[PDB]
């Protein structure tokens, strides 16, 4: 209720009902070591902070307490549990707190512990009716927020969420093809629905990915996500791909086209095809094109490739 | 440009010092930017400016210890800092109980690492408590929360008990077949690793994973050949100029170590671009106030400046010791673990 920046804020230290607590102070010791230096105020509140703590005091007071000593410092784990404690003890609205936690998350969206403390009080309501809608506003802030992400992959797991979220990403793909964090949201959703191994499936993911190489064709995160939706298949086994991708080779080629075929040509080599002494060259052909003139920051990699593909096949 | 070594030094002892309330959201985890300070100085061979046995006094104030009565076994390890208000004990006394008083994984690991790259012996840490709280932190998945109290759990923690078990020298403190379980399960459809399975791949979880099985000396067991050459693909596709966390992200100096360190214990690193690492990392130096950042032209920090220069030393860097890139301490720190595990077997 009294705000830290209140006129008429008062230090615990001078407030009356909080008399009867001696307050606990911090102590280093002789020497401390990446010491911070703590204002008045600040002090203040953690030297009460600690006072409660000690003596596990599952006030109101106390769970007020909290909420100046997590404005001062978010970050502290501890300040966090006891708060879960308090909203344990007290029996206190879970959806005021859901509401509470919403306003902190969006100032401080890197902050594990605010991330933690949402996921525990849907973990409580079970009601994950709020959290997908919410997600995506922040996502709309950083649409690569890692804690983002994971909370959203843990609500659509943990209340089977899957029917929309394909949608979701299909949206945000249009919004930024190259963003490696929806590329794999997609496979999250369709490795857990539907799953690979429907060939129409296969068909329908493997268009969808080559169009948006067509579409920005310099982005490893969908080229990933055909190799990564193949790979376990078998490349050799699919030579409708290997015959587009060496059309594409004159307008589309990056990098990531010429490793692909390498990739393939490696498959291939391994399932004993059909001209070992041929192949390997069209491999070698690569991997010298790739370490001369398309992938150069790659010189030496490139390089030890041609060495291990000869090495495996002579 | 150049290696500002000695600056990088004034930088390190500043960290160690002291800071204003602007930096209050450290407290919880001073210990983790005390390591970068000294693994810092000890990296740069100027650990002899700091007062060791007076921080090796600090760490050890920091040790949760087991009660008169052993009850808190489970909470056992080091804290971040005396932030809680316990009095000030170098482990001299017996434990202190307190409801909420208890250790944190990567302090337990930061503590560690520090007392050993001061020269301290762990004679003072009780390590039957300290692995009996790790174990206690390990999640039916295999990763670990970083506190009993409940937590994030993901493969940074993995990587941290890894380390502790490998410090130690007693793998006590975890499931491991659960534990690779989860770093396994953790691998994604580009063949980089997650923070846990479903999870971005990402450089950081890469790096905790592979040195995490590397430290149990199981990363040719857990992984197939094929394997192997997926994930080595993943991480040497992440170099740009500098490396970057994760695909289609912009480069950070932090990753010329994560992802450097985990293409060095892949036995590749060699095949890198070693003039756009340097430019990149140098690229960040803060030639003001020292240290590095993520970017250049850019506010540097304990961990980038650390991280720079042990992804620096990964080049054999001038006037920077190598660094044991699984451990992540000095080879030297890590040759001095060898002799107290020596000792400690009779
Ligand atoms: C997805 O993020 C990551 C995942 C896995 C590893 C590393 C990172 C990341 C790298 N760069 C950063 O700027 C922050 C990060 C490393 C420091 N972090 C820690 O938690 C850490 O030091 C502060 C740590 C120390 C050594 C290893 C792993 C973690 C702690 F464990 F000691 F607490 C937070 C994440
Ligand atoms: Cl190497
Ligand atoms: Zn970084």
């Amino acid at each position: 209720f009294l705000s830290l920046d209140s006129p008429t804020y008062v230090l615990y230290r001078d407030r009356a009902e909080w008399a009867d607590i001696d307050p606990v102070p911090q102590n280093d010791g002789p020497s401390p070591v990446v010491q911070i230096i703590y204002s008045e105020k600040f002090r203040d509140v953690y030297d009460y902070f600690r006072a409660v703590l000690q003596r596990d005091e599952r006030s109101e007071r106390a769970f007020k307490l909290t909420r100046d000593a997590i404005e001062l410092n978010a970050a502290n784990y501890t300040v966090w549990h006891f708060r879960r404690v308090l909203l344990r003890s007290l029996q206190k609205d879970l959806q005021e707190e859901m509401n509470y936690i919403i306003a902190i998350i969006e100032e401080q969206p890197k902050n594990y512990q605010v991330w933690h403390h949402r996921r525990v009080l849907v973990e409580w309501l079970k009601d994950p009716s709020q959290e997908l809608e919410f997600i995506a506003d922040i996502l709309n802030q950083d649409a690569k927020n890692y804690h983002a992400w994971q909370h959203r992959q843990w609500v659509i797991q943990e209340f089977r969420l899957w029917d929309n979220e394909l949608q979701y990403v299909d949206q945000l793909l249009k919004e930024d093809v190259r963003n490696n964090s929806v590329w794999n949201q997609r496979h999250f959703v369709i490795s857990n629905t539907t799953g690979y191994s429907d060939r129409a499936v296969l068909e329908r993911e493997v268009q969808y990915t080559l169009e948006m190489i067509k579409l920005v064709p310099h982005n490893e995160s969908a080229w990933n996500y055909l190799k990564g939706i193949l790979q376990d298949r078998g490349l050799s086994r699919y030579p409708n791909l290997l015959n587009q991708l060496l059309d594409l080779q004159p307008s589309h080629s990056s990098p990531y086209l010429i490793a692909f075929l390498v990739d393939i040509y490696e498959d291939m080599l391994e399932n004993q095809c059909d001209n070992k002494e041929d192949i390997l060259n069209k491999a070698l052909e690569l991997c010298e094109i790739l370490a001369k003139e398309k992938d150069t920051i790659r010189k030496e990699y490139w390089r030890y490739i041609g060495r291990s593909l000869q090495s495996k096949h002579s | 440009l150049d290696f500002l070594r000695d600056r990088h030094v004034r930088f390190f002892q500043r960290c160690l010092q002291v800071l204003p309330e602007r930096y209050s959201s450290l407290e919880t985890s001073r210990l983790t930017i005390a390591f970068f300070a000294l693994s810092g100085l000890d990296m740069l061979d100027s650990l002899d400016v700091v007062n060791k046995d007076d921080i090796i006094e600090w760490i050890y104030s920091l040790q949760v210890l087991p009660t008169e009565d052993r009850s808190n076994l489970d909470r056992c390890g080091f804290r971040g800092s005396s932030y809680l208000g316990i009095p000030f004990n170098p482990s001299k006394n017996p434990g202190t109980a307190h409801p909420y008083d208890s250790g944190h994984i990567a302090m337990t690991y930061t503590g560690l690492s520090c007392l050993i790259i001061l020269g301290d012996d762990l004679s003072r840490v009780d390590k039957e408590a300290c692995l009996a709280g790790l174990r206690a932190l390990q999640l039916e998945d295999g990763s670990f929360c970083a506190v009993p109290e409940g937590s994030e759990n993901d493969m940074r923690f993995v990587y941290c008990a890894s380390c502790i078990c490998y410090m130690l020298n007693n793998w006590s403190g975890m499931d491991m077949k659960k534990a690779i379980s989860y770093i396994r399960r953790s691998m994604s459809y580009d063949n980089g690793l997650a923070q846990g399975a479903g999870l971005e791949s990402h450089g950081g979880s890469t790096f905790c994973g592979i040195a995490s099985l590397c430290l149990m000396g199981k990363l040719e067991e857990v992984f197939s050949e094929k394997e192997l050459n997926r994930i080595k693909r993943w991480c040497i596709m992440r170099q740009q100029n500098g490396y970057h966390g994760r695909p289609n992200k912009p480069v950070d100096t932090c990753y010329s170590f994560w992802v450097g360190a985990t293409l060095k214990l892949l036995k590749i690193f060699q095949y890198t671009n070693f003039e756009k690492n340097r430019n990149y990392i140098l690229s960040t130096q803060d030639r003001l106030v020292g240290g590095f950042a993520k970017w250049p032209d850019s506010h540097p920090d304990a961990l980038h400046a650390y991280f720079g220069i042990c992804g620096l030393s990964l080049m054999e860097e001038s006037g920077i010791c190598k660094v044991h890139p699984a451990l992540n301490v000095s080879t030297r720190t890590s040759e001095r673990l060898r002799d107290l595990h020596q000792s400690w077997k009779t």
